[PDB]
């Protein structure tokens, strides 16, 4: 029926979908197609693809492959069973296609190393260097530089040159680095049951536990191995300063594009509740501690081990107090008041810290000027959601909705208490939402078996489902909006590469404008959407 | 015929036969169709009981082998003919490369 | 071989069988009182070679699957001791007209 | 998975009795349609009969394909084969 | 209704003798229908007071001796009745 | 013009037994072919050649004779640029529509290579030049570029035509094109 | 012009099953059912707009036409129809799946529950490529469960216990589903159970009149509540629950109903009007007719009015009418009914899943026993003096039971005469289809004739049943390999099958009132498919004991006794007269030397019976055997041979005449294997 | 059906129409006979491959290769000089790359030449 | 349609049909629960098998992929009655020749 209907290209295809676009509206063609079948069907190794793509056996995997894994399109794992021989087990990489879905923040990531240098060129050239290098995936400035022009002013060019360091862009990937963190918990988890000198035969606990102690401690520097290893930082050769080790190569860590791109929702949330001026106090606060606080790092492992009853707490716990603690000494006790417009006499201006109370912030050291952290995200983090139907449902929607926050499983009569509006209201209001998930429904029967107009209703939240509720919003239209972009693209499909070799007609003129703002506004959309979706993925 | 000794029983044609249509067509009839779809089962259509809904014809009896008239062909008549209009033209292009 | 005397317990199978390079097999002491092999009905049952398989699949030109099986286990194959996939020629004899043989795969 | 050469065969040379039924059908059903035919028709009419009349001669000039379980095919001629 | 796809015959004999039941016209021969297939075997507010009315309608229907038929015959006339609103505030019966 | 290889299933029924082989084989090939086209490659005219004909299959439920054979034929898909004798017969004030005898007029022949200075009349003449006009059935060289496949049968009981299911099309950038005797 | 028309003969291989999708289904379907049923009484008798029975959905009589494509009964197919359909909800086939599917995932954060390698593990066992539908199953037994026995999540850190699909078997609440806590096991602080008692003391504290009394109701799975889980559950595990994900059945969300297809209106035949304009409904469309209307009212409701409690019942009784349309479980647990009841207790509900199912609705009976054409009926009785594998077959039946002929060649001089008869006469035609595959034609049009001097070569006749066409002959329910026979009709006068007594034991047809069964084939090749292999003669063993099923019995027998009996003797003229009456003319009979000469004389009832074998010096029956016919008297052990026995003994045959011995079933009686009739064949 | 091989042989027409006249003695040869449908196309492609050698030969196919095998002139207009435009002038020039550039005189001039050899 | 009166036409049971399979007839089979009784015309979608009408698929507007052939007219009315009811036996195909 007219096919403007749009149902086939929407509802049947979640979580996996926007990937198998992504690299089809990225890399495309035979390139694409691959991961749409790896996601899907879970892990999977080369030959078994042939079985099932019909993609000309060894010829798209391999080619495909590594032109994924240099752009880094796939979690690589290779081993033996114990027959001998050798196979490779492949996954779709971590986020992965993330990295190509943002591209543009991460173009954006230059603010806060465009300091020290603005409205330059400089800026076009650190940007040109970043967009060639996620672009080419991994690099190396030593074949970098080299393919850049000589006869200019080397650590001139280099921009980062001994700005690479930073927070953000790159480190080296080593090894099993992209290994699935998931499996290099197995693979480190031997050694431990797997060397086991005899101890004693009673007791596996005495085998359980400290192996996955030896689990997590072993585990600590892995991951802090790529953190900083002063053999980029330190090396400084012969008539020159402190340079990185151009020898290596080096990939943007997304990481602190993931602390960078959340701490502006961590402002546009203060940026509410405070007023402008200390909020830009705040805003500045962030970019000294920005640096250390693991924040998206920080679920880590909480993927792949079994939780517990316990040992869970024992985890959370002590992600609780720790970096507030020993990185707390990194973390804000007197700042330098960095740069500021406020002006004058600036002191007493800076002990404005503790204006901000609820809900968050607003502990420390018994009295210096100070904020907790690593327990701060946890109590900040599950009060980040703000607002999530706001301007879709109506403002109504939320006065209920966040009174079932408050009391749980809680019946209409009272809410028609607690909450008030005629019956005729809250009927829609509240109905309305049930459809969109959220609130839920307990029920418990009355003075029957189990019936239908035999027992009575109750309302809860479940804020996981809630929080879950959106993550359709990946679905949503990062479904249909690359569509757009896509699907349109073939209205000047036979004008789009006449335009780009061309540098003329009027109607070329005409649509130009017409397609381009269009354009200019999916992408808008994008990045909208996206810093909203900044959120439920993680943290 | 498998190892376990079994089948003659609403049970006993679950014991081998792939075929859902028959194991349908026998005695559970809804819940063989439910139960093969929901775990996406392939069903070739292969034995009588089975081609004898599709009506197609049957794999055993006369249907055992297929039957074919000899051609009486002479290969002699089936070489190609042609003065080579490709062969005189290839000698243009075989220079200045 | 070990063999059990009266009690049997899951405790022991539930990780018995720990050994990939090689393998232990388990009898209960009751199950071996007079050998099967030898009772009468059973017929005698032989245990060809892996080439020999390879023959076999030629001459009726089968892959594997597809021949009546042997379900591991079976009390003759514990006696016996087939492994996974291995083909038991049976040698059966009644009258009807005469002796032959079939065989079976252990699965 | 080919054809097999007609020198080694492993079959009953004989007529299958199956060979009996679908040769006469097929063959009668040919007849049906206005094909020639290679005995000499005697005084009578309609197809079936004419067709016994004819592989009573053995001049049906059919070949009967039979698959080996495998699909290793096969061939025999009507002609050679015997009643 | 329709016409021989033939002899654009104009008038159709059905041939019940032989029980195939044919269908077919005295000038053309060609069949048209052969094979005749042949088949076997709420809650609203006026719906409602038609409902009613029947049964007040029955009731004293046969009360006078009056055929099934006519009753069914009348219950139209009230349907009728019932668009111009003259049956709204008057006494039922 | 050129020369191809296709694979197709012949079906022969019974009549022909008498008729040698490839006869029959031939006649039943250039009933399903003669001035047909296959698509996406252009039309076909006759069988030329035959080849690789073996044991043909009977199915059940007919026992017409089938039999499937590849060959080579003669198709008309001659290149993109060429210049060759035509003219106009349906056209417009845009570029004619050329036409060879007793084959088909599927050729449309836009204006852009075709000369710049021109002036249309609807009397006979399509563009007159600075050189002029020409005749229909008249020999004219013309070019051609590039050649449409369009299938597109999509019938539909709601839509119970527009047959451009093979055509051609370019241009005239050089001279005596359009009439012959402006060369010659 | 004319693009090339390449098409190939094509068969089935294998049937994809599958669950349709959700948007697949509109993607189909012509027109949304949505609106409501009420078939606009108003115009046409039940001219239908939109609603259930829409003309583009299909058609019903021969009336209308079909709208998307015309061509009323005979030429459209049906089309199907969707549904918009207010919240979803469970489909009673795919419901002890759906308690499957979401049996084996922790229903928190909605991630298959079992973990690390132990996945793979599983994983790689079912990639096996020998493994069958067998191992599919099993497997998928032994990797469930390890769900149950996982006694908490992996990466929520949530928990899960048994969902236990409540109560058992009514229809009342047992399509809810509940799962939530088992396992408080005491000591066990439960975090959840923690949070959970503190949830109700908001409300026992606030309202106590539920307190402990309406405690302990774990909590439920919504059916709705159970989608926005599903949809979590996607690539990853997928088909380690079974499902192969091709990425076109979009995963475990289809399984539960969205948009429900509505069946053709050719499934859904509209009763035949039935003397005057109310006309009958049939069932299923009352029932989806009805589920647009308790749709629809959720649909306005939920928008603006109703209520909490006031909703799920309806939604609910939504359920048990979808449910109640496709199966049988529910009846009623005092739910009570909806629109068009009258509450009268009607049992018979359903014209669905029965109608594929059980008794002969249609998938045993209706599709692998389709009633036949071309048949026919009648009651018995014997004719002797028709040979074996014949039927005589009345000719008033012959006349409308007719074999199709394509004429040709040979066929004309019978053919083009055969017409001018007509078919009131018996050996005529009496449709005719020509070359052009017209329709037909028949006698109702007069000339002929001319007609009849035409008669291409591809043209088709429909003969009557002349004398020895390929007649199949069954009996009543029959019991083994023979009931079905061919047998050369014979067409003869009065009415009924005749058939020889001879096959009376394979039938054990008793003649008395008993019934036959003619089928012609039809095809040219099925009569020799018949007649040639499945006829008589070659069937005249049985395939079980490999034994003469076809012999004399009764009569036969023992009137062969009398003239097989020692004491009888014949003249030339009797005898020269049986002999006579024993092939009623046509043959060439030597008459052996007379068995005992002089005093007259005479021959042996025994001659009289050899020369039944071997009735001329050319017939190349050359025969002998041995036996005992029953009642066999030992002789003396003095006699070597059991020849002497006093009352005859041993039939024994040699050279072809019988030398000892009356016979009497046994030799000639078919039952054991030495016999006159099993030797000679 | 399915297509083995869609470019095969560049195919052009000098003794092909002699191929559809032989063809065409077989069945009905054209006009006078008594003095399939297929036969549309005979009378139809046969007219204009013969009018414009009017307005044959054999042998001269196998003369038509000997200086022909000298040139630049690829597959394309080397067979298209066999028939249309026969060899003259900017006609040859008109089409194929470099056709005057590099080589001229007796390029050009001995194709006005080797036509003469058959035209 | 069932009995005299309303017409005639004769019963092949379930357990009736099974003679003819032990004699091995298989044209007479097919010639008999086929062709003599309901001789139907399918129209099937090579991809993503599903019965159409006449030109199109209507599943995927094609008029293109597919492919005519016979069947027996309960056998589709099963394709419905199932394809209703949710599930989809969806049709593969092959073509009879070249093994
Ligand atoms: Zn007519
Ligand atoms: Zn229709
Ligand atoms: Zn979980
Ligand atoms: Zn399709």
């Amino acid at each position: 029926v007219m096919t403007i209907s749009s149902l086939e290209q929407r509802t049947l295809n979640p979580d996996l979908f926007l990937y198998k676009e992504l690299v089809k509206a990225h890399l495309g063609e035979r390139a694409a197609s691959v991961i749409g079948m790896l996601v899907a069907l879970g892990r999977l190794s080369v030959r078994e693809l042939v079985e099932k793509i019909d993609g000309m056996d060894v010829d798209s995997v391999k080619t495909t492959l590594v032109s994924l894994t240099q752009l880094r399109c796939v979690k690589y794992l290779q081993e033996t069973a114990i027959s001998g021989k050798k196979t490779t087990y492949y996954y779709y990489n971590e986020e992965g296609i993330h990295i190509l879905l943002y591209s543009g923040l991460i173009i954006d990531e230059i603010i806060t190393q465009m300091r020290v240098n603005d409205e330059e060129e400089h800026k076009q050239l650190v940007a040109e260097i970043v967009q060639n290098v996620i672009s080419l995936g991994s690099l190396t400035v030593e074949d970098y530089l080299s393919s850049v022009t000589s006869d200019s002013m080397k650590y001139t060019i280099s921009s980062l040159f001994v700005q690479l360091c930073e927070m953000g862009y790159l480190i080296q990937i080593s090894k099993l680095h992209y290994t699935p963190i998931e499996d290099l918990w197995q693979f480190l988890y031997e050694k431990h049951y797997k060397n086991i000198p005899r101890n004693s035969p009673l007791s596996d606990l005495k085998k359980r536990s400290q192996a996955k102690m030896n689990a997590k401690t072993d585990f600590a520097k892995i991951i802090n191995k790529p953190n900083e290893l002063s053999q980029i930082l330190t090396v400084d050769p012969k008539t020159s300063l402190r340079i990185v080790k151009p020898t290596v190569s080096l990939t943007i860590n997304l990481d602190r594009f993931m602390k960078g791109r959340r701490s502006k929702q961590l402002i546009n949330l203060a940026k509410t509740r405070v007023g402008s001026v200390t909020a830009q106090v705040y805003k500045i606060a962030l970019r000294l501690t920005e640096q250390k606080s693991p924040k998206i790092r920080d679920p880590l492992t909480q993927t792949g081990l079994l939780q517990d009853l316990e040992e869970a707490k024992s985890f959370q716990d002590e992600a609780e107090l720790v970096e507030e603690k020993t990185p707390g000494l990194t973390f804000n006790a007197i700042d330098l008041a960095r740069h500021l417009p406020s002006a004058s006499l600036i002191n007493s201006h800076l002990k404005i810290l503790a204006s901000s109370n609820f809900p968050f912030l607003n502990e420390t050291k018994p009295g210096v000027y100070y904020v907790p952290y690593s327990k701060l995200m946890p109590v900040l983090k599950s009060s980040v959601y703000e607002y999530v139907i706001a301007s879709t449902l109506g403002p109504s929607a939320m006065r209920l909705s966040r009174c079932i926050r408050d009391n749980k499983l809680v019946s209409e009569k009272i809410i028609n208490s607690t909450a008030l509006m005629k019956e005729k209201d809250i009927r829609s209001t509240l109905a309305s939402l049930i459809r969109y998930n959220s609130v839920e429904i307990q029920e418990v029967p009355r003075t029957a078996d189990r019936s239908a107009s035999r027992a009575v209703f109750l309302f809860r939240c479940k804020e996981t489902h809630s929080y879950n509720f959106m993550r359709q919003n990946l679905e949503w239209n990062m479904a249909n909006l690359l569509f757009k972009k896509e699907k349109l693209k073939q209205e000047n499909s036979t004008l789009l590469k006449k335009a780009n070799r061309d540098d003329l007609l009027p109607s070329e003129l005409n649509q130009l404008k017409m397609v381009n703002e269009r354009e200019l506004n999916v992408f808008a959309r994008l990045s909208r959407l996206l810093s909203l979706w900044e959120v439920f993925q993680m943290a | 015929y498998k190892g376990e000794v079994l089948g003659i029983t609403r049970f006993g044609l679950s014991k081998m036969r792939d075929s859902v249509l028959q194991l349908a067509s026998f005695e559970k009839t809804t819940d063989h169709l439910f139960d093969a779809a929901f775990y996406m089962k392939k069903d070739a259509v292969e034995g009588v009981s089975e081609c004898i809904i599709l009506g197609q014809t049957m794999s055993i009896g006369t249907g055992s082998f297929k039957v074919v008239k000899g051609t009486n062909i002479s290969e002699k008549d089936l070489v190609p003919k042609r003065c080579l209009f490709e062969s005189l033209s290839n000698e243009a292009a075989l220079k200045a490369n | 071989i070990f063999v059990y005397q009266n009690n049997i317990t899951p405790s022991a199978m539930k990780l018995v069988p720990s050994i990939p390079p090689a393998t232990i097999e388990t009898f209960n002491e009751a199950a071996l009182v007079v050998n099967i092999t030898h009772h009468e009905l059973v017929p005698k049952h032989i245990r060809l070679s892996s080439d020999e398989k390879r023959e076999l699949l030629k001459r009726y030109r089968l892959k594997e699957s597809q021949l009546p099986r042997i379900q591991r286990a079976d009390p003759v194959a514990l006696y016996l001791g087939l492994k996974r996939g291995e083909v038991v020629k049976i040698i059966r004899k009644s009258e009807t007209s005469g002796r032959y043989a079939s065989y079976r795969i252990c699965m | 998975e080919k054809a097999i050469p007609k020198d080694q065969r492993a079959t009953t040379p004989y007529m299958t009795k199956y060979e009996r039924a679908r040769i006469l059908g097929t063959r009668a059903l040919q007849i049906s349609m206005n094909a020639p035919v290679f005995v000499d028709l005697e005084g009578e009419t309609d197809p079936l009969r004419i067709a016994m009349k004819e592989l009573a001669e053995k001049k049906i000039p059919l070949v009967i394909r039979r698959y080996l379980p495998d699909g290793s095919f096969e061939d025999w001629s009507v002609e050679e084969l015997i009643v | 209704m329709p016409v021989c796809k033939n002899c654009h015959g104009t008038e159709f004999e059905r041939d019940l003798s032989n029980a195939n039941n044919d269908l077919v016209c005295k000038a053309c021969g060609v069949v048209s229908e052969d094979n005749p297939i042949v088949s076997e075997v709420a809650l609203e507010s006026r719906e409602a007071t038609l409902n009613n009315a029947r049964r007040k309608l029955r009731a004293v229907s046969y009360a006078l001796h009056i055929p099934e038929y006519i009753t069914d015959a009348a219950f139209q006339w009230y349907k009728l009745a019932l668009a111009n609103n003259f049956v709204q505030g008057r006494r039922s019966q | 013009f050129i020369l191809s290889k296709i694979a197709d299933l012949v079906r022969i029924p019974p009549d022909q037994f008498h008729r040698d082989t490839i006869s029959a084989i031939t006649h039943q090939l250039n009933n399903k072919f003669a001035n047909k086209i296959i698509p996406n490659v252009g039309l076909c005219i006759t069988i030329y050649d035959l080849l690789t004909v073996e044991e043909g299959q009977l199915k059940p439920g007919d026992g017409s004779s089938y039999i499937n054979v590849t060959f080579r034929a003669v198709v008309f898909k001659p290149f993109l640029g060429e210049i060759v004798t035509g003219w106009i017969s349906k056209c417009t004030a845009e570029g004619i529509k050329v036409s060879l005898l007793g084959i088909f007029d599927d050729i449309f022949i836009p204006q852009n290579m075709l000369f710049e200075g021109c002036y249309y009349t609807p009397e006979e003449s399509a563009w007159i030049w600075p050189k002029l006009y020409f005749d229909v059935n008249e020999k004219i060289r013309f070019r051609i570029e590039r050649e449409v496949f369009v299938d597109v049968k999509p019938k539909s009981p709601k839509e119970r035509e527009k047959p451009p299911a093979y055509a051609l099309l370019g241009s005239c950038q050089t001279d005596g094109m359009g009439l012959v005797s402006w060369w010659e | 012009k004319e693009v090339v028309v390449s098409e190939t003969p094509k068969r089935i291989k294998g049937l994809e099953f599958s669950a349709l999708s959700a948007a697949d289904i509109v993607a189909q379907s012509e027109v949304e059912v949505s609106t409501r049923d009420l078939f606009d009484l108003e115009k046409d008798r039940a001219p239908k707009a939109n609603g259930a029975l829409d003309p583009k959905m299909g058609v019903s009589s021969s009336s209308l036409e079909c709208a998307t494509c015309h061509g009323n009964l005979a030429s459209c197919h049906g089309h199907f129809g969707h549904l918009k359909l207010a919240l979803p909800v469970f489909h009673i086939g795919y419901f002890k799946a759906t308690i499957q599917i979401l049996q084996g995932i922790c229903k928190n954060c909605s991630a298959i529950l079992l973990s690390e390698t132990d996945k793979r593990q599983f994983l790689h066992e079912l990639r096996r490529p020998g493994v069958d539908n067998l191992r599919r199953m099993g497997i998928l037994k032994k990797i469930l469960d390890q769900c149950k026995k996982q006694r908490r999540c992996l990466h929520c850190g949530a928990l899960n216990g048994v969902v236990k699909k409540a109560a058992a078997g009514a229809g009342s609440a047992a399509l809810k589903i509940i799962h939530d806590t088992f396992r408080w096991v005491g000591k066990k602080s439960a975090p959840e159970k923690d949070i959970w008692v503190g949830e109700w003391k908001e409300v026992l504290a606030h309202n106590p009149e539920l307190e402990r009394y309406v405690k302990r109701c774990m909590d439920d799975l919504n059916p709705l509540k159970t989608l926005n889980l599903f949809k979590q559950i996607k690539s990853a595990d997928c088909e380690l629950l079974g499902i192969d994900a091709t990425v076109p059945s979009g995963r475990p969300e289809t399984y539960i109903w969205r948009y429900l297809p509505a069946p053709p209106v050719c499934i859904r035949p509209s009763v035949m009007m039935q003397d005057s304009p109310a006309s009958n409904e049939d069932d299923l469309t009352v029932k989806l007719t009805e589920i647009v209307w308790t749709s629809s009212l959720i649909k306005a409701g939920l928008d603006k009015g109703i209520s909490i409690n006031n909703m799920m019942e309806h939604w609910d009784y939504l359920q048990l009418t979808v449910a109640m349309y496709i199966n049988s479980d529910s009846v009623n647990p005092a739910m009570l009914p909806g629109s068009s009841n009258g509450g009268g207790k009607v049992k018979p509900i359903r014209g669905f899943c029965q109608r594929l199912k059980g008794k002969q609705g249609r998938f045993r009976g209706n599709l692998s026993g389709k009633r036949v054409d071309f048949s026919g009926r009648t009651v018995i009785s014997p004719d002797p003096n028709l040979s074996i594998d014949e039927v005589a077959v009345p000719d008033r039946v012959a006349k409308v039971l007719t074999y199709p002929e394509k004429v040709t060649r040979y066929n004309r001089h019978k053919l083009q005469e055969l017409i001018v008869n007509g078919p009131n006469v018996h050996p005529g035609a009496n449709y005719l289809l020509k070359r052009n595959e017209d329709a037909r034609r028949n006698l109702r049009y007069g000339d002929r004739m001319k007609l009849a001097k035409n008669l291409q070569i591809g043209d088709v006749v429909e003969r009557h049943l002349e004398d020895g066409d390929v007649v199949l002959f069954n009996r009543q329910p029959s019991l083994h390999r023979l009931s079905i026979l061919s047998h050369y009709a014979k067409i003869r006068p009065w009415r009924t099958f005749r058939l020889n007594e001879c096959v009376c034991t394979p039938y054990n047809a008793d003649f008395d009132g008993d019934e036959m069964n003619l089928h012609v084939p039809q095809t040219e090749e099925a009569r020799a498919e018949a007649i040639n292999l499945m006829g008589v003669k070659n069937n005249l063993l049985t395939p079980k004991s490999g034994e003469p099923i076809i012999a004399a019995t009764q009569d036969f027998i023992t009137g062969s006794y009398l003239i097989s009996h020692k004491d009888s003797f014949y003249d030339r003229a009797t005898l020269t007269q049986l002999l006579s009456m024993m092939s009623d003319g046509i043959e060439h009979f030597d008459i052996p030397p007379p068995a005992i000469m002089k005093p007259y004389y005479l021959w042996t009832g025994k001659q009289v019976f050899s020369l039944l074998i071997k009735p001329n010096h050319n017939s190349p029956v050359v025969i002998n055997l041995d036996a005992k016919n029953k009642v066999f008297v030992p002789p003396k052990s003095k006699s070597l041979p059991n020849e002497m026995s006093q009352n005859d003994g041993f039939v024994i045959i040699r050279g072809s005449q019988i030398l000892s011995g009356v016979m009497d079933k046994s030799v000639l009686g078919d039952g054991k294997k030495h016999s006159v009739f099993y030797t000679i064949l | 059906m399915k297509v083995l091989e869609e470019r095969n042989a560049f195919l052009s027409d000098y003794e092909v129409l002699k191929f559809l006249t032989d063809l065409e003695k077989k069945h009905l040869w054209d006009q006078k006979s008594l003095a399939p449908e297929l036969q549309g196309i005979t009378r139809n492609v046969v007219n204009y491959l013969s009018i414009n050698k009017n307005f044959m030969s054999d042998e001269s196919f196998a003369e038509l290769m000997t200086k022909l095998n000298s040139f630049k002139l690829f597959k394309a207009e080397k067979l298209q000089i066999v028939n249309q435009l026969p060899a003259n002038m900017v006609h040859l020039y008109s089409i194929v790359e470099e056709c005057d550039a590099r080589f001229d005189e007796k390029t050009i001039e001995e194709m006005l030449e080797i036509i003469s050899g058959y035209a | 349609t069932e009995g005299r009166s309303r017409d005639g036409g004769l019963r092949l049971g379930e357990m009736e049909r099974d003679c003819v399979i032990a004699y091995g007839a298989s044209q007479l089979l097919l010639e008999r629960l086929m062709i003599s009784s309901d001789a139907f015309e399918v129209d099937v979608c090579d991809k993503c098998g599903l019965m159409g009408y006449s030109g199109w698929c209507t599943t995927c507007k094609s008029a293109e992929n597919i492919i005519k052939m016979t069947i027996p007219y309960a056998a589709k009315l099963l394709f419905q009655e199932l394809l209703s009811m949710n599930i989809a036996p969806r049709l593969r195909l092959e073509d009879i020749f070249q093994q």
